[PDB]
């Protein structure tokens, strides 16, 4: 009850950010992240036939 | 010690003899 | 068997589908999705050659591709028909396992051994090669190669460093056919306004890669700590730009179309644009010698429009604290205001001391270069001889006056407001004060690092800090300033 | 771009054109005096070179060739000093001083013959018209 | 390629486009070598020609005795004519810090002679070679922001007599050519 | 047990500053050559990211790092605090605690593991899993050298979930369990049954919701919980700092809502993990919710004094380096910062444990510690980008 209301009297100035800054760090860390998963699944993508063939 | 491209010409020569092996294996497989 | 590959062909197109729907949409929301005033953009390419033009000339389709693909593609899933826990993957049986098996493996290694370190081996001699300035390595060994053995016997000149500058590896890169002793013959054909033979072509590539090797070799020879080959520097980079050579009547010839002889000829006495818009607007025709109405009217409107510094208030900063103390890191803080040659001596006294203090506000001095970038850029400058649609900027370099050297690496800064300079204010010229608000007259911030901090003993140090103008033959600025120490 | 080589002209030109030893012994000073001169000079150009290569501009070739130019001017000053020892007995100590000394001498001799180059230069560049007298 | 004439001892070069840093080191063989002859010492010595030092400055004191007569083109032959012996005649390992001293003490002379006379542009690169030597001095400042006033370009001598003003701000002189540089330059602006 | 004599293999350190256009090229080819050796498999192999050449992977190295950051906090290993060479000795025994670790564990994995016992195919198995893992931690330290954006081990672990989840997203394996050929992805499933199916009302209420492989609504639910995320990993508490020694020099000192950086709940669920084991051998929500809050709370204020980050060690940080707050006494930088940083830890320690109760109520493709572990790493990397400069 008491530590509720100090962490939100906390959070009242914790410096939320702007939807300006909000834009800058969805493009860069989520289209990193999907980038990421594109990269990485092209890979498990393309390898099932490779290990079917290869094996 | 080691040069970053001496590094990535490592690992691809790694997995390409790790595919090498297992492509003379089947042929080998396949003829005899 | 562990997985079966849909050899009914019920399902290696329903995957593609997405695989490339969900490439192709987004990128169609994308596309359907989808301060200053500069004069001279306008009148630059009515006085730029034809020559210069055709050079600059010379140097949504996957979307629907992707639609039509996805229509035919739907139109086959669409013409299709149509416990034991069996797992199969999407892709077709004929990729995998039938005679496009030993293709497939062919085409992967060879993809992968070869694709991948050629590629990445080149991408990374191309990436090591280019420094951080933008200019190649061993085109930067060259300029320091040549600038160490530099002896302070012979004084730098214009034509030294076109020598120097000529040795680059990057003009060898673009022209290997011919020597670089051709290629200081060519810039200095450039200079001289002098008409190229076949090699035009190479002349106009070659000056729009000297820009960019011309502000490599200040940064070496500023960081390098010697000054005169800096100075002259932006001297030949004002020269080259404009393509008039330097002449200590070359502010006057860096204007479109004046008849050069006959400027040489008659009247030697007239050096400044600012002493030149002392003459009448009818008298400037018989002395600049061109006699062309229309002309004449071209001529002073670009003389207008060109950019004068001129300092109010120009002192050190400490952020945070108001007195400079020792061992600190002081910033630059000089505040230009620019003229245009027909504004004759704006006072100090009548500035109204609000915009001249900069704000003691947290968000303000925690980096007070913000307020410096909020500022909007510098226009398109008017040299027509230089190749490419340039923008105007200003570089600037701090000197310790007791060495008489540079101190740290110079900024280049292209962010002013030229609203001071537009014709909503032609009423005031050389030739009071009347009838003109004082705050539409906008002051230009100059915030400037100090690369060194603040020495440790006290005493009263000075700096000189210049600024000059690339792209212009302007009356620059050159001051010193005082940095009074006090602990 | 030195007179490194061209001592060594002089040395091969003494085997066969019968040389004075005072001509072959004053060759060796200016060899020695650029030494030095590139050594102080290589010396305090050492921070701005390190300056520029930890800021990025320089290339890390160039620093390479660097140290191997601060080994290479050391071995040869090394060199110079042997070829001093084995030109003159009781002669190898005192050549430091006096080496370093025309080096200071010489750049001095060479600064002060160049204003000759650097008032026709400036003729040529500001365009005074001059007279035999100042205008 | 070099070959000389052993009678004279002096090396020459072979007629060709030689290059300015081979040609400069010719010369300091040249001079270098025309000194060790008249070293005549098995093991020659830092310190200076006293004889040597003596006629330079007889021949200096001469152009001393021209200028107290007030007859300042004879002085000014004989003070160039005593910098060209102590330049010429005096070995390179005679002493840098008797040498160098002596030569600027001779070479200001020289300068404030021949602002005097009138031949400006001589006087204003010889204080730059001065200045450059690495006297720097406020008098030095005083008659080179003069003499770039005196020939006409004021750009650079408000840099200069801003320099001037940078090294001691409470000279009187200084602050009166700053006063004149920033009246002629707006002259030269407006 | 410092001193040993090192002629082992290690990357050389730039001494140029690598620029971030390198920084994230060399992050790109270093984990396209990571997944690219983990998706393969061994050629020892007989009977028919296990059995392929990463089937330790990245283990080893976690491991010994884990051994030796646990003697570090424990202070037996008593390392030098400024020595350059004795850091190096440390890193260099952490390099040899590494290789030996790496070969004992392939040896264990060889002979207990189900590759079988029958001898020169096992021995070039040995040495090929060994030369993988070798090569593996090689491109760790490649990567941590500076070469790559830095944390080899959270970067490959963030790309191994995040593939994850979308290969929970969009598998293309397609699995028929009496009633047809559905999609183990959902989008894929999704547009699957939107184009062949009739009575697309029905298909889309059946590919929105479906309990048996992961739904559509599923990746909404991921991919809000992923904005919301990216909208908590901000929150930095900017309090203003001063210099003192260095006048003049005004900067802030920025606090996050995240301030042990998803560490106590991965060991909140080792712990949960275990608890369950015990307690089947040997309302329900809201006691789980409140355990998971109060749980989470308690090991990040433990973690705080553990990981020195406690307001105690930086506060001599700050009276070492000499930065007073702005507007604030001395020991007034201690008191606001004993109110500030507890308080701060222990709500995102709350704010944690309540993303991973949503993420395990929602009903999301991964758990909520992981995609806040993968957003932590690529946000740490976006800071390096905002404080370099990135393109």
């Amino acid at each position: 009850v008491e530590f509720v209301r100090e962490g939100t009297q906390f959070l009242a100035k914790c410096k939320k950010p702007d939807l300006k800054e909000y834009t800058k760090i969805v493009k860069a860390v989520g289209i990193g992240f999907i980038a990421v998963g594109i990269i990485g699944y092209a890979i498990k993508l393309i390898h099932i036939p490779i290990r079917y063939v290869i094996v | 010690r080691v040069d970053p491209l001496v590094v990535l010409f490592l690992a691809v020569g790694f997995i390409f003899s790790v595919v090498a092996l297992h492509v003379i294996s089947k042929v080998a497989g396949k003829l005899f | 068997t562990n997985y079966e590959y849909d050899e009914a062909s019920e399902t290696w197109p329903s995957f593609i589908l997405t695989g490339l729907l969900m490439v192709v949409g987004p990128m169609t929301l994308l596309q359907i999705y989808q301060f200053n005033e500069e004069v001279f953009k306008n009148l630059n390419e009515e006085y730029t050659s034809d020559e210069i033009k055709q050079f600059r000339r010379k140097f949504n389709i996957i979307i629907i591709v992707g639609w039509i693909l996805v229509a035919i593609l739907l139109q086959r899933i669409n013409s299709n028909d149509a416990q034991s826990t069996s797992h199969g993957i999407a892709l077709p049986r004929f990729l995998v396992d039938g005679s496009a098996s030993p293709l497939l493996v062919v085409c992967y290694v060879a993809l992968l051994g070869l694709i991948l370190p050629y590629f990445v081996s080149r991408w990374w001699a191309r990436t090591q090669s280019y420094t951080k300035k933008g200019i190649h390595n061993v085109t930067a060994s060259n300029f320091v190669s040549n600038l160490v053995n530099y002896k302070p016997s012979e004084i730098v000149t214009t034509d030294l460093i076109l020598h120097w500058l000529s040795f680059a590896h990057e003009f060898k890169q673009f022209f290997p056919d011919l020597q670089p002793t051709d290629f200081e013959k060519l810039l200095q054909d450039h200079i001289n306004r002098r008409d190229s033979g076949k090699l035009n072509n190479a002349k106009f590539r070659i000056v729009a890669k000297c820009h960019s090797l011309l502000h490599g070799l200040l940064d070496i020879a500023c960081g390098f700590r010697n000054l005169d080959i800096a100075l002259g520097a932006i001297n030949t980079f004002k020269c080259i730009v404009q393509a008039v050579p330097l002449t200590p009547n070359c502010q006057i010839l860096q204007l479109p179309n004046v008849d050069k002889e006959h400027f040489i000829t008659k009247t030697g006495d007239i050096h400044t644009l600012g002493k030149l818009f002392t003459l009448e607007d009818a008298k400037i025709g018989e002395v600049l010698g061109i006699k062309d109405q229309a002309k004449l009217n071209e001529t002073l409107r670009v003389a207008s429009h060109i950019p004068n510094l001129k300092i109010i208030k120009a002192d050190f900063l400490v952020p945070g604290e108001n007195q400079v103390t020792p061992s600190s890191t002081p910033y630059i803080s000089l505040k230009v205001l620019v003229r245009s040659a027909k504004q004759p001596l704006i006072p100090t006294s009548l500035i109204p001391e609000e915009n001249l203090t900069e704000p003691q506000d947290f968000e303000s001095q925690r980096d007070p270069f913000a307020m410096m970038s909020k500022q909007p850029l510098v226009p398109y400058s008017f040299a027509p001889f230089f190749p490419t649609k340039r923008r105007g900027s200003w570089c600037c370099l701090v000197s310790s006056q007791k060495d008489g050297k540079i101190l740290q690496t110079p900024i280049i800064i292209e962010k002013l407001s030229y609203k001071n300079l537009n014709d909503d204010k032609d009423f005031f010229d050389k030739r009071k004060h009347e009838k003109f608000d004082i705050n539409d007259w906008e002051i230009g911030t100059i915030k400037i690092p100090l690369g060194q901090p603040a020495p440790e003993t006290v005493g009263d140090f000075f700096f000189r800090v210049i600024v000059k103008s690339t792209d212009y033959f302007t009356t620059d600025l050159d001051i010193t300033m005082n940095m009074k120490v006090r602990d | 771009n030195d007179a490194h080589d061209l001592y060594f002209q002089i040395k091969e030109m003494s085997e066969n054109e019968k040389i004075h030893e005072k001509v072959l012994k004053a060759a060796l000073l200016n060899r020695g005096a650029e030494s030095v001169r590139r050594s102080l000079k290589l010396k305090e150009l050492a921070p701005q070179i390190n300056l520029l290569y930890k800021n990025g501009s320089i290339g890390e070739d160039y620093w390479k060739r660097f140290e191997t130019e601060v080994k290479l001017i050391e071995l040869e000053f090394k060199d110079t000093l042997q070829e001093a020892e084995r030109l003159q007995p009781g002669w190898v100590q005192l050549f430091v001083m006096v080496c370093k000394e025309i080096c200071f001498n010489q750049a001095l001799s060479r600064r002060y013959q160049s204003i000759l180059k650097r008032k026709e230069v400036c003729i040529k560049e500001w365009e005074l018209k001059i007279n035999n007298d100042g205008r | 390629t070099l070959e000389y004439n052993a009678n004279s001892k002096l090396i020459t070069a072979s007629d060709a486009v030689v290059a300015l840093s081979t040609e400069t080191n010719i010369d300091q063989i040249n001079v270098l070598t025309t000194s060790l002859i008249g070293e005549t010492n098995p093991n020659f010595t830092p310190q200076p020609n006293e004889a040597l030092s003596k006629m330079i400055k007889g021949l200096f004191e001469s152009g001393m005795k021209n200028l107290q007569q007030k007859k300042l083109n004879e002085a000014l032959k004989n003070v160039s004519l005593a910098i060209e012996m102590a330049q010429r005649k005096r070995a390179p390992w005679e002493a840098f810090a008797i040498q160098l001293p002596e030569l600027h003490f001779m070479l200001r002379s020289k300068i404030d002679l021949c602002l005097i006379l009138g031949k400006h542009l001589e006087a204003l690169q010889d204080l730059d070679f001065l200045l450059g030597t690495g006297l720097i001095q406020p008098d030095v400042f005083v008659r080179k922001a003069d003499c770039l006033l005196k020939l006409r370009q004021w750009e650079e001598a408000r840099a200069t007599c801003e320099r001037g003003l940078a090294l001691a701000p409470e000279d009187m002189k200084l602050r009166a050519l700053l006063i004149e540089t920033a009246r002629n330059l707006a002259e030269y602006n407006g | 047990f410092k001193p040993f004599e090192s002629f082992l293999p290690e990357v050389i350190a730039p001494e140029r500053k690598v620029p971030y256009n390198q920084k994230l090229i060399w992050t790109g080819v270093s984990l396209l050559i990571f997944l690219i050796l983990g998706q393969i498999p061994l050629y020892g192999i007989v009977s028919s990211n296990r059995g392929t050449l990463l089937e330790l992977g990245v283990s080893p190295i976690i491991t010994s790092s884990m051994i030796f950051q646990f003697l570090q906090g424990t202070q037996l290993l008593q390392i030098r605090p400024e020595s350059k060479q004795d850091r190096e000795l440390f890193q260099i025994a952490q390099k040899v605690c590494a290789i030996i670790l790496i070969l004992g564990q392939a040896l264990v994995v060889v002979m207990t593991g189900n590759y079988g016992a029958p001898l020169p195919i096992c021995l070039l198995l040995i040495f090929q899993l060994m030369f993988a893992s070798l090569i593996v931690m090689l491109l760790d330290e490649l990567l941590s050298k500076g070469y790559g954006l830095g944390s080899g081990i959270s970067l490959f672990t963030a790309t191994n979930i995040a593939e994850q989840i979308f290969w929970r997203a969009f598998a293309p394996t397609t699995v028929n369990s009496g009633r047809g050929k559905e999609f183990e992805g959902a989008v894929i499933a999704f547009f699957h049954l939107l184009a062949v199916r009739k009575d697309k009302k029905r298909a889309l209420v059946e590919a929105f919701y479906r309990t048996n492989l992961p739904n559509m609504f599923q990746v909404l639910m991921t991919v809000a919980i992923f904005l919301f995320v990216l909208y908590l990993q901000g929150f930095r508490y900017e309090l203003p700092i001063r210099s003192t020694k260095v006048r003049g020099q005004i900067g802030i000192y920025p606090i996050k809502l995240f301030y042990t950086s998803n560490t106590p709940i991965m060991l909140q669920s080792a712990l949960t993990s275990n608890i369950f084991l015990i307690s089947q051998i040997l309302i329900k929500t809201i006691v789980y919710i409140t355990f998971v809050l109060g749980s989470c709370a308690v090991f990040s204020k433990t973690w705080i004094e553990i990981s020195g980050t406690s307001p105690r060690d930086i506060a001599k940080q700050f009276k070492d380096q000499g930065m007073v707050i702005n507007g604030k006494r001395e020991t007034s930088i201690y008191r606001e910062l004993k109110k500030i940083i507890p308080t701060a830890a222990a709500f995102g320690g709350a704010t944690i444990g309540a993303l991973s109760v949503g993420s395990d109520l929602l009903g999301t493709l991964g758990s909520g510690a992981s995609i806040l572990m993968a957003t932590t790493t690529i946000y740490g990397y976006y800071e390096a980008a905002a404080k370099e400069g990135g393109f």
